[PDB]
């Protein structure tokens, strides 16, 4: 693309060629590693003999070129292992991995060991994915040790919540001051107790350790217990919708809250934060905010456009609530991207969207804003079920369309999962998807559209049409999908509208 | 032997539209000979249409619009610039010598053939003079300087209860739609090409308002249809509104711009499935008026137009043209059909049923009566 | 779609009983040139048409009008047939070379084509135009 | 998948794992010349190569490496015969993948890379020596495809031999031509003021007594063909109602001759020509299309427009015989997307898959496979439509859209025209760029302002018009692609004005 006046194509010029990428790439995994020539180096691990080359170990990971460069034929590797070292190779000359949770930790230790970025980031997100209780003060240790701050924060955003059972576990007894001042200055909840903690870490050598105990409760913070999972519908007779607030606890006792019952009417709802952002009114413009604690219904800025069937995702990276697609009354699909800032109350407008869709679902992914599925417009005068992945960005404003698609098709509704977007719709077909890495799985689930919603680590699937199989309200591990089925105490509702995560 | 009534007049083959023009109103005059040769006219009366006037003229176009109309003339051109561009009788309606007398003669017809059905006198009134279906209320538009079926409507209107209008033109009959667009008293069914063609209205969506909701059945289409679809999709729509609606007058606009390679044409519809559409609506025995209206080749037009007055009146009629004055002007096939093109529909099955189910939940919401 | 008493047309309201008054007074706005006659058959009317073509240079308009003229009586038609000449558009063959001319040089602009003929008024080389052309 | 879980077990599929090794072998294995484990010495000079980049690049370093001689082994290797400078850029292609040709140094690379079997820069130095065969090697670089089995180059090598044979028949490289490519090159249709039966009979006029029995031979396979080779000019005289199809003949002695106009008068919008008639839609409603005829002048009739726009672009394509109409204005200042094709044989007028952006009032030009939409205008939002500057890229073998990501140096009304292999474009404010397609880069050719200019490419050679004619030396400039020379030419008798329209 650069006008470069020097080069004239009929005399010389620069054969910039574009295919010398795959060329070398597959040479190496076909000619190098196939049936084993051009060997000059003899590195045995654990008894077992291997040739490698020189040339690409030391051209991908630097720590092997300080090694070969340094100032015999054969150099023994002190400890690594049999298998993880196989692995190690295999994705240095290949690059395809197959990475398991049995043999994870060795494999970031020696990644990290050897300098493999790509491979060190990507176990450091799949080890964040797979930190529920049990070794969330064990990975903990291996992040502060290690340098990696960003697992340092997944692995603590799991602790603080958990405080209260993880108190007697030996482990957290013996616990230095620096984790443990870091994790009581993030805002434990007020259930987990955090005070009985300091005193019965202390308890341990009290003698020793009295005067150095008072130095954490002048750093300890105080919140309470505020992630709940909004539920929004009608009781099919009532015109008033309410809007009760489920309280996800960790005691197989899912708790009820106090309900608001505002009384005109609810379309395309949303939550951000601890309130509940909603779009209703007789003409669908007017937008109410909504108290958990103290039960009131606030007023907000209205709708600046006209549509219907939009979506309504929740930025708080930037404390703005946007608006992505829609119908606005002539049953032409709209492409216009509107956002709402909570701290002035003004409601600006962005970059649009490249093919227009309505009625889709919106997930937020911390940075980018992606639309799922839907119906898109038909030149054909209609609307078919449409099936694209259409990305918002957030902090570049800029609006792309991803090539591949969905495995289905239609209305859907999807929620996110620590990195992944979870997705249910008609049919039951519970797919996984991953942005980072293009790829989807399947998730079988014992069979009415469905709905999802995220807290406290597993997933909740809720029906649509309540008439009481056995709960109408499953609980599903995302694992192993060990789908079970919770309590749901005395829901009354019999729609459920929309489901906020 | 069915008492019909045809109008024409000697003067409607003279009036050029200039050079290069698509619409040549020397067609009719062709039209009117090929009957003239047929014998067709020992079975049909044939009537002279007056010279239209002012009073009846101003009962839906606005006064100044006609007061241009009168005094526009070739001489002045360079004179009245602002009149013509404003009014838009420029380019796209090129002036002539006597355009206001086409205009009388026109009205004329269509308003004395209104005033013959109205009266019970004649069953099936033919005038191919004008149905000149374009023109708006205040302005000319697709090369139609006065709205005639508009004025032929209104005057049905004054004795009938319900009229209906039919619109298989090629182009959509916007100028009759936006004047009966609010009232309840006409229902325009209106058969169009729209994706991108003249004059870009008559949108699905575009049903009716006011008084006057889903009262205007407007019905998009692609190019290339064949005569069978046409058939599949005539017969179900008008049988249906003419069971909600029971109109006690069809005004059928029979275009002839539709069939298989006119200049401006771009359907694929031969003279046969043509006219057994106008059969179809002709065998309801309701009081019937015929218009013309488009058409931009001579030779196909004359041919459509004499079939169609040889099927209103049901007489049959040889394939062989007769000798006459034209024999070198219709060759070198010498025969009366025309033979399908090679176009290839655009318009699916599942595109037609969706489209016609469509149509069926439109008109299901009409208010009982 | 304009919505707009500038755009629509003012519809007349109905009045069942008036129908009648208003049907029977309005004129018959047309006059009269061939109407059917059921007990006048098709071969002495072939007949007289070619009658009317060969001899005397009648047309089918014309010769179909004196018909009715007469009330659909062939003998007396063949009376008065002579009587009235034809009276067509009288091209002269000088008519027929400028105009030839006139084409020639300027195309199918006929306001320029009446100045090279002056007593034709251009409805009338229209249709010879049309009439030439076969 | 079904069997992969997020939370138990999935592959890794690492698309980054082509860069990273690319860019490690060309930082780690070059910069400091290090790993080297076999040492290639050609004309005295030593290098330290590597063997595995060079086995896994080129099949023929894979054969000698890996063979059972003992000579192999042995770690110094000597190359015969290539060149000192020549396997330096082989060996800079090879680590990196960026090497400078020149045309001065063109045939060697082909010829030893050819040899190595490095199929990519063995097809780019094809193309390159496509395109500088101009008259003088065009007997020398024919017989360098012969011998190599590259029917490309030999067909593009013997399209520009075959309509210059008058001239070519003196040289003696002609004349000790063997028969197999005299009967190719004369078997193609031979042009007919290139006086071919003067050529065989001069080429057998060396030793006649010998192959004279053997003359006859190609005399009974000689074809024939009249010149039709034209560039058609469309434009009114500002004055008449009537706009002519001027139809000019290019020749190769420095006299552009004019031939017979043809004057249709009723208005002139979007021709494409096609052929050797042009294609002319107008009327006064624009949908009507004529068919003009060079040699028998007549304006026949085709099928007329099926639907209705205006500044649309209008393409043609003559490998499956169609007229391609892309974007256009649709009469309430909407710009739409939409391409209706005809064809020549049937007169019908279909649909296809619609563009991806509408644009309007651009310029399109034909790559035997691809039309390319380029620059026009498009939609904006805010009401109004701007000068864009988008590269749309129109399939038509399998019918898919696809926008490019690079823009153009400038934007608005434009004239594109090919040369051999590229797509030249200039644009208001004169400033001729180079467009080229497989890889997708620009150059730049200054032009002598002392005016919106059209481009014709005819006969190997480039002409660039004027819109306004008023004579300030002949307003034709005939530009040399290769050195800049922009030279200028006669224009004879040439009694335009305002030139609305040049078809290449
Ligand atoms: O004399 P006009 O009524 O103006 O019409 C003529 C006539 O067409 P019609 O038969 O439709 O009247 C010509 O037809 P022929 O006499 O040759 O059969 C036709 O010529 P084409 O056959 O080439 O269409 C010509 O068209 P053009 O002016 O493009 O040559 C067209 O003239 P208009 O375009 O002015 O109607
Ligand atoms: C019964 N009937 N059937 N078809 C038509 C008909 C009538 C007119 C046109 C037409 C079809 N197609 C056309 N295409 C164009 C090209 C164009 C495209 C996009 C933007 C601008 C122009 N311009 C037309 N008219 C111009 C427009 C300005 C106005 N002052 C009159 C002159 C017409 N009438
Ligand atoms: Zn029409």
């Amino acid at each position: 693309p650069g006008a470069s006046m020097d080069e004239n194509y009929f005399v010389n010029y620069t054969f910039k060629d574009r295919s010398h990428s795959g060329r070398v790439a597959q040479g190496i995994m076909k000619l190098c590693l196939e049936e084993e020539l051009f060997a000059d180096v003899t590195i045995s691990v654990e008894g077992r003999e291997f040739q490698l080359h020189r040339l690409v170990l030391s051209a991908q990971s630097c720590f092997f070129r300080s090694m070969f460069t340094s100032n015999n034929r054969v150099i023994v590797l002190q400890d690594v292992s049999e298998s993880v070292f196989q692995l190690l190779v295999d994705y240095i000359y290949h690059g395809t991995v197959k990475l398991r949770a049995e043999e994870l930790q060795e494999i970031y230790e020696v990644s990290d060991m050897y300098q493999l970025t790509s491979l060190f980031e990507e176990c450091s997100r799949f080890l964040a994915r797979t930190v529920q209780v049990g070794n969330c003060l064990q990975v903990m240790w291996l992040a502060d040790r290690h340098s990696d701050p960003e697992l340092y924060t997944a692995a603590k955003h799991c602790a603080k919540t958990h405080l209260a059972q993880l108190q007697n576990t030996e482990e957290f007894l013996h616990l230095p001051h620096r984790l443990l001042t870091d994790i009581i200055s993030d805002g434990v909840p007020c259930s987990q107790n955090p005070t009985e903690a300091i005193e019965a870490w202390i308890n341990f050598n009290k003698e020793e350790r009295e005067a150095f105990a008072e130095s954490l409760r002048t750093s300890l913070k105080e919140i309470g217990e505020n992630v709940h999972i909004y539920l929004i519908g009608k009781e099919s007779s009532r015109t008033h919708s309410l809007a009760v607030s489920l309280h996800c606890a960790e005691d197989d006792s899912i708790s009820v809250s106090g309900q608001n019952s505002l009384c005109h009417q609810i379309t395309a709802a949303c939550k951000h934060g601890g309130d509940l952002y909603v779009v209703g009114g007789s003409i669908p413009r007017r937008m109410w905010k909504c108290n958990n604690a103290t039960v009131d219904w606030e007023w907000c800025a209205p709708l600046p456009r006209d549509r219907l069937q939009h979506t309504l995702v929740s930025v708080p990276g930037k404390d703005a609530i946007y608006s992505l697609g829609g119908k606005t009354l002539q049953d032409t699909l709209s492409n216009a991207v509107i956002y709402y800032r909570v701290g002035d109350n003004v409601w600006t407008e962005t970059t649009q969207l490249e093919v227009a869709v309505s009625g889709a679902a919106g997930a937020n992914l911390n940075g980018i804003i992606y639309l799922l599925g839907g119906e898109e417009n038909d030149l054909d005068f209609f609307t078919k079920p449409s099936r694209l992945i259409q990305c918002f960005d957030t902090e570049t404003d800029k609006c792309h369309v991803k090539p591949y698609v969905l495995p289905f098709a239609g209305r859907m509704h999807a929620a996110v999962h620590k990195d992944l977007v979870f997705i249910v719709a008609e049919g039951d077909s519970l797919v996984c998807y991953n942005p980072l890495l293009d790829s989807f799985t399947r998730l079988c689930l014992p069979e009415s559209l469905w709905k999802i919603a995220s807290c406290n680590g597993s997933i909740y699937v809720f029906r649509d049409r309540y008439k009481k199989g056995d709960a109408n309200t499953y609980k599903l591990d995302p694992a192993t999908s060990a789908v079970t089925v919770t309590r749901g105490i005395k829901v009354l509702l019999t729609n459920l509208q929309f489901v906020l995560a | 032997r069915r008492k019909v009534c045809y109008y024409y007049d000697g003067d409607v083959g003279n009036y050029y539209y200039g050079q290069g023009h698509p619409m040549k109103p020397h067609r009719i005059r062709m039209t009117h000979n090929l009957l003239l040769n047929y014998g067709l006219y020992r079975k049909m009366e044939i009537y002279r249409p007056h010279k239209a006037n002012a009073e009846e003229m101003t009962k839906y176009h606005s006064d100044d619009y006609i007061k241009f109309l009168r005094s526009i003339r070739p001489d002045n051109m360079s004179e009245y610039s602002k009149q013509m561009q404003r009014f838009n009788v420029g380019e796209d309606c090129p002036v002539f010598d006597g355009l206001f007398e086409f205009c009388q003669l026109s009205t004329g017809g269509s308003v004395a053939s209104a005033v013959k059905l109205n009266k019970q006198q004649t069953d099936i009134a033919v005038n191919w003079a004008g149905g000149l279906h374009h023109a708006k209320k205040s302005e000319a538009s697709g090369f139609c300087y006065v709205n005639d079926i508009v004025l032929a409507i209104l005057e049905l209107l004054k004795y009938h209860q319900r009229v209906l209008y039919i619109d298989i033109d090629i182009h959509h009959g916007d100028g009759v739609e936006e004047a009966f667009y609010t009232t309840d008293r006409v229902m325009t069914v209106s058969f169009h090409k729209y994706g991108e063609y003249f004059p870009g209205t008559g949108d699905l969506r575009d049903i009716g308002a006011g008084k006057g909701k889903y009262y205007a059945v407007n019905y998009p289409l692609r190019d290339g249809i064949d005569d069978e679809s046409y058939e599949a999709i005539f017969k179900p729509v008008m049988s249906k509104v003419m069971e909600m609606f029971q109109p006690s007058a069809v005004v059928l606009q029979c275009g002839s711009d539709s069939l298989s390679g006119d200049r401006l044409g771009c359907f694929n519809l031969t003279i046969k499935g043509h006219a057994k559409c106008v059969e179809f609506v002709k065998s309801f025995n309701l009081p019937m008026l015929m218009l013309g209206g488009g058409g931009y080749t001579i030779r196909n037009v004359a041919r459509c137009w004499t079939y169609e007055t040889a099927v209103a009146l049901d007489t049959e009629i040889p394939n062989e043209l007769p000798y006459n004055d034209y024999f070198e002007y219709f060759g070198p096939d010498f025969k009366l059909h025309i033979s399908p093109s090679n176009m290839t529909n655009q318009n699916t099955n599942e595109y037609l049923e969706k489209i016609k189910q469509r149509l069926f939940e439109n008109l299901r919401m009409l208010p009982h009566a | 779609m304009r919505v707009g008493p500038q755009y629509q047309a003012v519809v007349p309201d109905f009045d069942p009983a008036k129908l009648a008054r208003r049907s029977q007074e309005r004129d018959n706005l047309g006059m009269l040139v061939w109407s059917p006659n059921q007990n006048l058959s098709e071969a002495k009317l072939d007949e007289y048409i070619a009658i009317a073509k060969e001899k005397h240079g009648y047309n089918m308009e014309q010769a179909l009008g004196m018909l009715f003229w007469h009330k659909h009586n062939i003998e007396k038609s063949l009376a008065d047939l002579p009587n009235f000449t034809p009276f067509p558009d009288e091209w002269t063959v000088e008519d027929k070379v400028l105009f030839e001319q006139a084409f020639s040089f300027h195309g199918k602009t006929f306001h320029r084509i009446q100045q090279m003929l002056p007593d034709k008024s251009i409805a009338s080389l229209v249709k010879f135009y049309y009439s030439w052309k076969k």
